[PDB]
RNA sequence: AAAAGGGAUCAAGACAAGUCAUCAUGGCCUAAAUAUUGUGGGCUAUAGACGUGCCACAUUUUCCUAAACAAAGAGAUGCAAAAAUGUGAAUUUUAGCUAAUCUCAAAAAAUAGGAUAAAAAUAUACAAGGAUUGUAGUCUGAAAUUCGACUGCAUGAAUAAG
RNA sequence: GAAGUAUGUUAUUUAAUUCGGUGACCCACGAAAAACCUUACCACAAUUUGAAUAUUAAU
């Protein structure tokens, strides 16, 4: 709850979950240099174990707001997360009702 | 060509394709009140006959 | 027919020119991660941000004495006070634990 | 962590030896993937399982495993009564 | 004394060495150093 | 749109003839070929990168020894086949330091 | 009809070449990334938002870039008692150069020792646009933390 | 605040 | 060349067919909770039973050796060569390419040789088969216990073509 | 269709085992990727004009 704007800052299909997952990927923008720094350090055997020890505790307190596991991609128009086509930012089926209407630059009925 | 699709486009980098369909709503959205825009009753010194 | 210890003279001399990691015992320096290019701005970017809307189409206007109505939003009001006149608006806000 | 060269994945955990006979209470975690260390041996231990905290004393066979492999979360399943 | 008959105890430190063995050493505080109060809500 | 178009081939095409310079080629001393790419308009990131190549025997101070020694330090840049040693960098932000790089390193090797 | 490698000029191709129109291009580039960020369009007009380049212009204090000086006069118009500087200040123009021009960069040295943990992070930050220098900043912070916590 | 009224005060004098 | 082929498309209506859990919407309900946030767990449970596949039950099969022939697709949220290291998964290090250029990348069956047979039913000849489990590792990721994917060694179930 | 086994479901269990589909026209279906997230479920903690707009008062 801490990363959610005080202001709404989504000019799509705003939801419960796409909130959620929006500042998901703020966070984790802002702490990427942070827990790459972590994860150089555990997986770097030439500096000493505690050195090592520190950091692998360290990487456990962050939020998991902080995590890019948890950034998964939803439609921008429905807010689903099943189905979803990273060249559309939108699930098949709403792919393909704004295929047929033309609002997908470029897609077209296929048949070979 | 530009009847095919509504967006007559083609970019290298597809960031700047991906959110097209959204903003068609937006536009058309703002594009419909825009031409609805009228003076106020007081500008014009027209009696509004509430309701 | 090269003698290895003398082939990491030529490998080395490589990474001093080329400036690489010289690391003939294969030994985990987490080097891979260094390599790797970071992904956070190209994430956050995914969902749009909120942009101009009927509002700033309003206030955009406003100035010289134009007006439009907010069709979306004069209905959910129209709504709104129709649940209200045949007792079907919301209740009371709660401000205080169940008690 | 799985591979050996990472090390044992280590939790913070309130871990403070008492005093030679001092009354210690036990330690409730929720960290069900906090791996037993040698230093564990000795402790007792109340892992929570969704529901419950079921207890626990370490010893030396539990060295290497993982605090929720010793507290059940689902219940055996048995046609009848 | 010490006496590991299962050999769970020689497996660990044959893998991760012998700091994480209690006596009397990375277990000085970094387990206990940052184990905070009110660590995690709900217990 | 072609009547568009039609007009500028006929009345402002032919004033680019004004200012149109004529092909010379390279001296012996122009040993270089660089590549430079432009997406014309947009950004993307791969209009950093910066290629160059050139031939190990333009390089005639140089002895037979050296020439072969240089085939070595390039290592997997060298082709054998061609004899061209290619080279890029898209290690900087931008073009014009990636440019310098190269230039720099071709000067160390 | 009118047609000059002036009015072509800001449409042209970015390359960093030995022509120096190829250079003037990438430094035009430069201007427009400062200034917002939108493609040199000379052609659709002068016609801008005012409120919106006084507010960049004066509260938050960042260049910003007209695609002709008719532009620029509009703006001047539309506005009351607003004052913009004729060009950017020596500095700035040093610094569009300084890079984008000449291209000046931080050769990454070659470190021989792998246990050189600082030099080495250095090294491979040094050696990608990946890495911008405030993203260095925040894994360098963190890193020496972390080394120097591991320490007697 | 509360339930919204109606801006009678509206009009504009000759 | 030609006796060509395939794909898309395929109405109205009925099934008060499916979807008020994409979206959208009328009525009716919740509004300190039928809303919102995190930690852990669950959706992965298992007596009996029903559907989809995978693979096997050796003689036109499988196993070993070798110097043949494809198409299409993927890499700016990344494909990664060569070299070196390891029995292996894989690691160390990045050359090149953001691509009819460079990389994934190697086709397999086939073709041609070769090995094995009382190739399971006579117990001193127990075939093929790879489930189950033990143990040691690797990769992704805060995290691999509930509950992931591969690798080495050992274990070696049913299975006579229904 | 018999063997082993990946998988969907019934029934039953469970603090929860989210919900829907479920004769032809469900059953490798929605789900083109459930360890976290996804997730809608349960236990334990946490929040109450909340993430939107408008209006009225203060700075
Ligand atoms: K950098
Ligand atoms: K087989
Ligand atoms: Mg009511
Ligand atoms: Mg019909
Ligand atoms: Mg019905
Ligand atoms: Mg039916
Ligand atoms: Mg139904
Ligand atoms: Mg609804
Ligand atoms: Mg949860
Ligand atoms: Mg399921
Ligand atoms: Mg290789
Ligand atoms: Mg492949
Ligand atoms: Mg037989
Ligand atoms: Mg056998
Ligand atoms: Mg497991
Ligand atoms: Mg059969
Ligand atoms: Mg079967
Ligand atoms: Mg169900
Ligand atoms: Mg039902």
């Amino acid at each position: 709850s801490m990363f959610r704007a005080k202001k709404l800052d989504l000019g799509c299909f705003t939801n419960v979950r796409v909130l959620r997952d929006h500042s998901k990927r703020k966070a984790f923008l802002e702490a990427e240099p942070e827990r790459q720094a972590l994860r150089y350090v555990i997986r770097n055997t030439t500096l000493p174990a505690r050195t090592r020890a520190v950091a692998q505790l360290q990487l456990t307190q962050m939020h998991a707001y902080t995590r890019p596991t948890q950034i998964r991609n939803r439609c921008i128009l429905g807010g689903k997360s099943r189905g979803i086509l990273r060249d559309f930012k939108m699930t098949r089926y709403n792919f393909r009702m704004n295929a047929l209407m033309g609002n997908i630059p470029g897609v077209k009925k296929a048949s070979w | 060509i530009s009847k095919e699709w509504k967006n007559s486009i083609y970019v290298f980098n597809h960031n700047n394709l991906k959110n097209l369909p959204l903003f068609d709503i937006n536009i058309n959205s703002l594009i419909k009140d825009y031409f609805n825009l009228q003076f106020k009753d007081k500008i014009l010194f027209k009696k509004k006959r509430l309701s | 027919s090269v003698p290895r210890a003398r082939l990491l003279q030529l490998v080395k001399a490589r990474c001093e020119l080329f400036s690489t990691t010289f690391n003939p015992e294969g030994i985990r320096t987490g080097n891979k991660i260094l390599r790797q290019r970071l992904k956070g701005p190209a994430l956050a970017t995914y969902y749009p941000r909120k942009n101009v809307g009927i509002r700033e189409l309003q206030k955009e206007f406003g100035t010289l004495g134009l007006e439009v109505d907010d069709e979306v939003d004069d209905d959910r009001l129209e709504h709104l006070a129709a649940l209200r006149a045949r007792d079907k608006g919301a209740p009371k806000k709660k401000r205080t634990a169940p008690s | 962590k799985r591979s050996v060269w990472k090390g044992p994945h280590i939790v913070p955990l309130p871990i403070q030896r008492p005093e030679p006979g001092k009354k210690i209470a036990p330690i409730r975690t929720q960290a069900r993937s906090a791996t037993i260390l040698p230093n564990f041996v000795g402790l007792k231990f109340q892992v929570h399982n969704g529901k419950d905290y079921i207890d626990l004393t370490v010893t030396e066979e539990m060295v290497g495993h993982k605090l929720g492999e010793f507290s059940a979360t689902r219940k055996p399943f048995i046609w009848g009564k | 004394v010490e006496l590991d008959e299962a050999g769970k105890l020689a497996a660990f430190r044959e893998r991760y060495g012998r700091g994480w063995d209690l006596d009397a050493d990375s277990l000085t505080d970094l387990i206990s150093g940052y184990a905070t109060e009110n660590m995690n809500p709900g217990l | 749109e072609f009547r568009e178009y039609a007009r500028i081939a006929v009345w402002e095409m032919p004033l680019l003839s004004k200012y149109a310079k004529p092909f010379v080629p390279p001296t012996s001393e122009e040993v270089l070929r660089f590549r430079y790419t432009t997406y014309m308009g947009e950004f993307h990131p791969a209009d950093r990168k910066v290629v160059v190549e050139f031939c190990p025997k333009d390089l005639r101070d140089l002895s037979e020894v050296q020439q072969r020694k240089l085939m070595k330090l390039a290592g997997p840049r060298y082709n054998p086949e061609k004899d061209i040693i290619k080279m890029s960098c898209e290690k900087f932000e931008h073009q014009a330091q990636n440019k310098r790089y190269l230039g720099d390193l071709i000067e160390k090797m | 009809p009118k047609l000059t490698p002036d009015t072509l000029l800001g449409y042209g191709p970015p390359v960093a070449t030995d022509a120096a129109l190829g250079k003037v291009e990438s430094a035009m580039r430069t201007m427009r990334i400062l200034g917002g960020g939108l493609p040199f369009n000379d052609q659709s007009g002068v016609t801008s938002d005012p409120t919106a380049i006084k507010h960049r212009y004066v509260h938050e204090k960042k260049p910003v870039f007209f695609s002709s000086v008719e532009e620029k006069e509009w703006v001047r118009e539309s506005l009351d008692k607003f004052a913009v500087s004729e060009g950017p200040e020596k500095k700035t123009k040093q610094k569009i150069l300084e890079t984008s021009v000449l291209g000046k960069y931080e050769e990454p040295k070659y470190v021989e020792s792998l246990t050189e943990t600082v030099k080495m992070v250095e090294k491979y930050q040094g050696g990608t646009f990946s890495y911008a220098p405030s993203d260095a900043d925040k894994f360098n912070k963190k890193l020496n933390q972390l080394l120097a916590a591991g320490l007697p | 605040e509360g339930v919204p009224v109606p801006k009678r005060e509206d009009d504009a004098k000759l």
